[PDB]
RNA sequence: GCCCGUCGCUAGUACCGAUUGAAUGGCUUAGUGAGGCCUCAGGAUCUGCUUAGAGAAGGGGGCAACUCCAUCUCAGAGCGGA
RNA sequence: GGACUUUUACUUUGAAAAAAUUAGAGUGUUCAAAGCAGGCGUAUUGCUCGAAUAUAUUAGCAUGGAAUAAUAGAAUAGGACG
RNA sequence: UAUCUGGUUGAUCCUGCCAGUAGUCAUAUGCUUGUCUCAAAGAUUAAGCCAUGCAUGUCUAAGUAUAAGCAAUUUAUACAGUGAAACUGCGAAUGGCUCAUUAAAUCAGUUAUCGUUUAUUUGAUAGUUCCUUUACUACAUGGUAUAACUGUGGUAAUUCUAGAGCUAAUACAUGCUUAAAAUCUCGACCCUUUGGAAGAGAUGUAUUUAUUAGAUAAAAAAUCAAUGUCUUCGGACUCUUUGAUGAUUCAUAAUAACUUUUCGAAUCGCAUGGCCUUGUGCUGGCGAUGGUUCAUUCAAAUUUCUGCCCUAUCAACUUUCGAUGGUAGGAUAGUGGCCUACCAUGGUUUCAACGGGUAACGGGGAAUAAGGGUUCGAUUCCGGAGAGGGAGCCUGAGAAACGGCUACCA
């Protein structure tokens, strides 16, 4: 008897199981940006499922409607707040677009190579772990 | 269920107490006395998580079983006293006084007030009888009993109270148009004139209300604090003086006071 | 081992539902009961101990009996119960008529004495005289404010002939 | 129901606490009292002039209405001074989102001080537990009777 | 034991209804006083939430009064004649309320013969003032002053003697009794 | 070419079936009826209130006459309680 | 305050409305699952934002609507107003 | 977050199911297993059975202390510090577990008490107690009977207990009291009028009964019976007073009485002071426990409207031994066929009664993500039921209690 510790988890995995096409995809992505499992990608794709997914719906409901401005622009604040939409682009209906690479470009494990530091997005891996 | 029930789980507690989930699985179950539990504001809360004045709950009966409390005028040495709305909760050391009141949200805030203010308070007069011996009397919301008052004092009239004494000392009516504080619903917490009163006889008389903000609303008669003239107030309203901005007016509000 | 019990006749033993109050029961919660055995009221051999209480000294005395005597422990401590195990009326003062035991701490011998209840006190007149001064005052006090509403009823009447006369 | 009589019973039947002075000279001998019910339904003239008692009438007798006020369509008048009505309805079926017709019986009191008959649409009102099953008592009959002697023989 | 409840009992449709919890304490029923007549016997109960009932086993005097005369006296039950629920309480002459019961008639004697100075059936200065005061206010009534010869008041109970341990009621008259006697002899 | 039915072997499932077959559970007639509760009684003992005697106390205030309250102690008697 | 009121369905808005769940805002638990925290200096004797909002439907109450679909009304005139 | 793929033919295109595919706050099991945080867990089967231990007891300056208890000191020759045992008081009805029965029951949202109980908390509330009423009733305070204890005992055995000897109270059982005023009844006298009167009793609260007030829907009169205040003695009465609700016989009050008479402080702790007619007079500070009636608060009990899974291989059900209604009582805390008595023949049903099945507690909810749906909820919160099966009950404010008792079955 005390207050049910919540959860829920982080990932959606791929509906169709053999698509060489999207193994493909999935391992390229994997290997520029250094992550070990399919499931670092599932993550992702999944945040940004249910991100798309109130986009749409805020964006079925009508024009300067107060739930549709007020979280259709905290989603947009936020989401430029750590860098992933575009200062241009600044009215959802290319939060509706996005993609997956423009999430993961986002990654500590990514920014502490693109400005050197490491020059091996492995190298970027084993040092961020390794304090 | 056998009997009384003297234990009160989280969760069940009121929420406008502002508990937290974990911590433990039970909240404190408020005594009896001048306000309803589902309505309240036992002293451990307020000494607890309020002023975190105290940090345990032992430190909140260490407190307490020292006077240095005191509700309305009387003491009270009891760690979950039913206090609530309209009474004062005085500290005789660290010169403090408090008046139990809502905020806009709906929850109990803690608000300073004077040395003054703390002599007196006001309650709904919830009925008004003729007792034995001829007696007439009035009871007001926090359990007052008044023997002796003004004939015009009704049901749903408000009272100043001397916690000195106990008696009387000026009465404001239910009137068209006259301040109110909203004790329950969504709309508890603003504060809006009066507009007018829906009859519906048999059952909850509706109460017409709008604020300095020229906004407009409705309360049950039975949710409606009758507490002054437009402007005139005869207790000192806490900040925000429940008017309810929008979402978008307090994300405004609260992000355009940041300059450092 | 089972003991009698007075008046349930019957030389056997049987199995009564017992009481506070009541012999060969000493309860274990307010208003609890338990059916017990118990042998009977009449004496028969099936008995190991019978319990007996004189009434008339004979023509010998028995030795650890009639040559021993052994005091009562305790002595009086309420107000006119030691008045009445010395024959006072209510002047002779009680204070030194009680019973001091005396024992000693080595070579600290004391004296100690019980606590006179239902004493008549000063304290307790004190608090007599404040019940009937309270109940009076009190009394008063309702009659003024009694008095103050009636004359407040009264000069609201004036007021209604007042504005009953200004139209 | 009742009708006649009166005084039909092996008990006296009469108003409590409504002392009718014999040393006094009265012109109605019967000291009658009522009141009316509240809300706006006026306690009928039929009430005031009867002669009968019934305890349970809610004008000349000594149960409050207070509660749910409904109406209904008469169904059942073969039970002495009560009736049951029935209720009708359309039930919310959301997979379908569409209704089916429902109904339920409701048995209640009626005082004499009002003639019934099936048909007569009426409105009741709710009493404390007057029988086993009598929540309610009749309060007022928006009808009369549907046209029964707009059925007569001919020209 | 005896439950109050309507959780035994058919529905109103006839269905057959399945035990739900057992019996409680609340829902309770305690047995009949059957009160009778002759030497106060009473016994308290314990109803619930502390509070007596005063239950009487065997009664013998009662405060009956005088509905249209102003007054109430306390007489000696004599016995129980009529009764509308059931004839049994008759014959063995049990007490409850709205039982037919004959009275004393002595006392009402006394104090009407005194009031009234008049005597039924068949000296003092202020004395004589009141009784003057008090006339064609002294008709009293037929069948209430042939009732006062027979020694006999027949009178109807009117408090709950199994509940209130008193016995209590009103002395018959007019419609009530006009009633009552037209059952009595209609039976007799 | 396909393919149908009896017949024959192996294995599995269900069905009918003497035994008025068997078992479990839930209601229930009739008969029997523990126990607490209520009530009429009972009276192991154990005191009340009233009536009177005998031995002494304490005085409402007198020179003899006169007189209340409480308290203990046994032959003996009327009206209730535990 | 008196005197009376044809019955309904739909729909609107709203009152009344537990928390935890869920959708969701704020906040960088080092991330995140979470949590309802925390954030500012004179970090020597305090300053301070919070602890939102949304759903909550069937029924019941309350309120606007008068389309769509019913229901009742005057024909042996026992009609309508005065 | 709106997808399909294999398998019927020589080939084909359909119908269609099998298999594949994905998730499961969905169990299990096999293989493997390094770190952080998080952390469900004897539900399903068998509400089957249980060894041992523990899970309810509790004290303030303030009810009871002659421990033959410890401490001694610090004023205490009645008590006083501290305090075992015991008495008294309160609690043990919360909690915790389980989900067996339960299918209009529970539960849910929504009503009801003008239909009841209520420990406690908080706010109020009490001058009335005696008696033929001057030779008075303990009020400066009335009664014993009990544990513990001491001592004598019994049984193989238990939270078994007997006989004897003491003694406490906020236990048990009693029992005094307080101002004034008024209104009611009687009424000794005196005197004839139009009539008046010394003074005698009664009148706290509660209980029971009968009667009465409690107005108001706009305004005026004559007369019978009583009968109130003021005479400018034909006469007048003028001002006249009223609560709450949608709604009452409501709150509230008055009259005649009723009652093995409810309550109306025989309690406790810290201080000790004023004040003269110097009585240990007469008063008096803070606050504790109580106490009747009212209100509150924690509750409870019933209760209105609507909503439940499959089933016709269940179509009629309901009164044997209440089924539906009426009158009266009895019972209850209180309404009510809850029960009894008499009286009647009613109540439900194809708009599915009634019966059956549920590997059925109801909800807040969970899972599955076009939507509409479909499946699930034993299980952290709410509500309910039970304690191996039943039934019965004592105590109490509160239980049909089971870490309570009594009986039956096991
Ligand atoms: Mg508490
Ligand atoms: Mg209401
Ligand atoms: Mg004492
Ligand atoms: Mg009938
Ligand atoms: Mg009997
Ligand atoms: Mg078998
Ligand atoms: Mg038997
Ligand atoms: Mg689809
Ligand atoms: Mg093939
Ligand atoms: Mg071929
Ligand atoms: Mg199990
Ligand atoms: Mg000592
Ligand atoms: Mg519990
Ligand atoms: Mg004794
Ligand atoms: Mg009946
Ligand atoms: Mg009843
Ligand atoms: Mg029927
Ligand atoms: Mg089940
Ligand atoms: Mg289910
Ligand atoms: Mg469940
Ligand atoms: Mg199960
Ligand atoms: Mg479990
Ligand atoms: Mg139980
Ligand atoms: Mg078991
Ligand atoms: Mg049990
Ligand atoms: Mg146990
Ligand atoms: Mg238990
Ligand atoms: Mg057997």
């Amino acid at each position: 008897p005390r207050a049910p510790r919540t959860y829920s988890k982080t990932y959606s995995t791929p509906k169709r199981p053999y698509e060489s096409s999207r193994l493909d995809a999935e391992l390229k992505l994997a290997g520029e940006f250094g992550l070990k499992n399919k499931k670092e990608i599932y993550r992702i794709s999944f945040q940004l499922s249910k991100i798309r997914r109130a986009a749409r719906d805020l964006l079925t409901r009508d024009e300067k409607d107060p739930k549709r401005l007020f979280e259709g622009n905290a989603l947009i604040r936020r989401l430029v707040r750590v860098g992933v939409l575009s200062e241009d682009k600044k009215k959802l209906d290319y939060v509706l677009a996005l993609k997956v690479e423009d999430f993961l470009e986002r990654r500590l494990q990514t920014q502490v190579y693109k400005l050197g530091l490491a020059k091996s997005v492995h190298h970027a891996r084993v040092l961020i772990t390794q304090r | 269920a056998r009997g009384p029930k003297k234990h009160l789980k989280r969760l069940a507690a009121p929420h406008h107490w502002l508990l937290d989930k974990l911590s433990g699985c039970y909240a404190p179950r408020p005594s009896a006395g001048p306000h309803k539990l589902r309505e309240s504001l036992p002293l451990i809360v307020f000494l607890r998580n309020r002023l975190k004045y105290a940090l345990n709950g032992r430190e909140v009966k260490a407190i307490l079983m020292q006077r240095h409390v005191k509700v309305d005028g009387k003491v009270r040495t009891d760690t979950t006293y039913p206090a609530g709305f309209m009474d004062v909760i005085t500290l005789d050391a660290t010169n403090e006084n408090f008046r139990l009141v809502y905020d806009v949200k709906g929850r109990f805030a803690v608000h300073r007030i004077t040395d003054e203010e703390a002599s007196y308070k006001l309650g709904k007069v919830k009925k008004v009888q003729l007792g034995k011996k001829g007696v007439p009397y009035v009871v007001t919301h926090d359990g007052r009993t008044i023997r002796y008052p003004d004939p015009n004092i009704k049901v749903n009239d408000t009272v100043k109270i001397d916690l000195a004494s106990g008696k009387i000392t000026d009465f404001i009516k239910f009137d068209a148009g006259k301040l109110v504080y909203v004790t329950g619903g969504r709309n508890l917490g603003r504060i809006g004139t009066i507009v007018h009163k829906e009859r519906h006889d048999g059952g909850f008389d509706l109460v017409h209300i709008k604020d300095s903000l020229d906004n407009t609303f409705v309360t049950r008669l039975n949710n409606v604090f009758v507490i002054g003239e437009q402007g005139k107030p005869y207790i000192s309203l806490p900040k925000g003086k429940g008017i309810k901005l929008s979402i978008a007016e307090e994300r405004d509000r609260r992000r355009a006071q940041q300059g450092l | 081992g089972f003991p009698m019990k007075q008046g349930v006749l019957l030389p056997t033993r049987i199995k009564l539902l017992l009481t506070k109050n009541v012999s060969c029961y000493r309860p274990r919660r307010d208003g609890e009961r338990k059916r017990k055995s118990v042998r009977g009221a009449i004496v028969g051999p099936d008995l190991a101990v019978l319990a007996l209480v004189i009434v008339k000294k004979g023509e010998q005395e028995l030795e650890g009996l009639t040559d021993t005597t052994v005091p009562k422990r305790l002595g009086p401590k309420r107000a006119n119960n030691i008045r009445k195990f010395f024959g006072l009326s209510k002047e002779d003062d009680v204070r030194d008529f009680v019973i001091r035991r005396e024992v000693t701490k080595g070579e600290k011998t004391y004296t100690k004495a019980p606590k006179i209840q239902r004493l008549v006190t000063p304290q307790r007149l004190q608090r007599k005289r404040h019940q009937r001064a309270l109940k009076v005052r009190n009394a008063q006090a309702q009659r003024e404010a009694a008095a103050e509403y009636a004359q407040l009823l009264a000069k609201r009447l004036s007021e209604r002939k007042a504005e009953k006369a200004e139209i | 129901s009742t009708e006649l009589t009166v005084q039909s019973e092996r008990a006296f039947q009469k108003q409590p606490h409504i002392f009718n002075n014999p040393k006094v000279k009265t012109s109605k001998r019967t000291k009658r009292w009522y009141k009316n019910a509240g809300l706006g339904f006026k306690t009928p003239k039929t009430a005031i002039e009867g002669s009968y008692i019934d305890k349970k009438c809610p004008f000349t007798g000594l149960v409050s209405i207070r509660g749910k006020i409904l109406t209904g369509t008469v169904v059942s008048t073969k039970m002495h001074r009560t009736i049951v009505i029935r209720r009708a309805y359309l039930h919310y079926i959301p997979k379908y989102n569409r209704y089916e017709k429902r109904h339920k019986n409701v048995p209640v009191h009626v005082s004499p001080a009002f003639r019934v008959q099936v048909g007569d649409i009426v409105t009741v009102g709710q009493c404390r537990p007057i029988s086993k099953t009598v929540r309610f008592n009749v309060v007022k009959v928006s009808a009369a009777a549907g046209x029964x002697x707009x059925x007569x023989x001919x020209x | 034991g005896i439950s109050r409840d309507s959780r035994h009992k058919r529905s109103a449709t006839g269905a057959k209804r399945a035990q739900f919890r057992k019996k409680r304490k609340f829902e309770l029923g305690r047995q009949p006083a059957n009160t009778k007549i002759g030497a106060k016997r009473i016994h308290s109960v314990r109803t619930r939430g502390g509070n007596k009932k005063y239950r009487a086993l065997r009664i013998e005097t009662g405060n009956f009064s005088w509905a249209s005369e102003g007054i109430s006296k306390k007489t000696r039950i004599a016995g129980v004649v009529y009764h509308p629920s059931n004839n049994e309480l008759v014959r063995t002459n049990t007490l409850t309320k709205a039982a037919i019961v004959q009275i004393d008639a002595t006392p009402f004697r006394q104090w009407f013969e005194a009031h009234y100075g008049q005597t039924l059936g068949k000296k003092s200065k202020n004395a004589e003032r009141k009784w003057a005061a008090r006339a064609a206010s002294a008709k009293i009534e037929s069948s209430v002053e042939s009732q006062f010869s027979a020694g006999r008041l027949y009178a109807c109970i009117s408090s709950r003697p199994g509940q209130s341990g008193r016995c209590d009621g009103y002395i018959l008259e007019g419609e009530e009794l006009a009633f009552y006697l037209r059952r009595l002899t209609a039976k007799k």
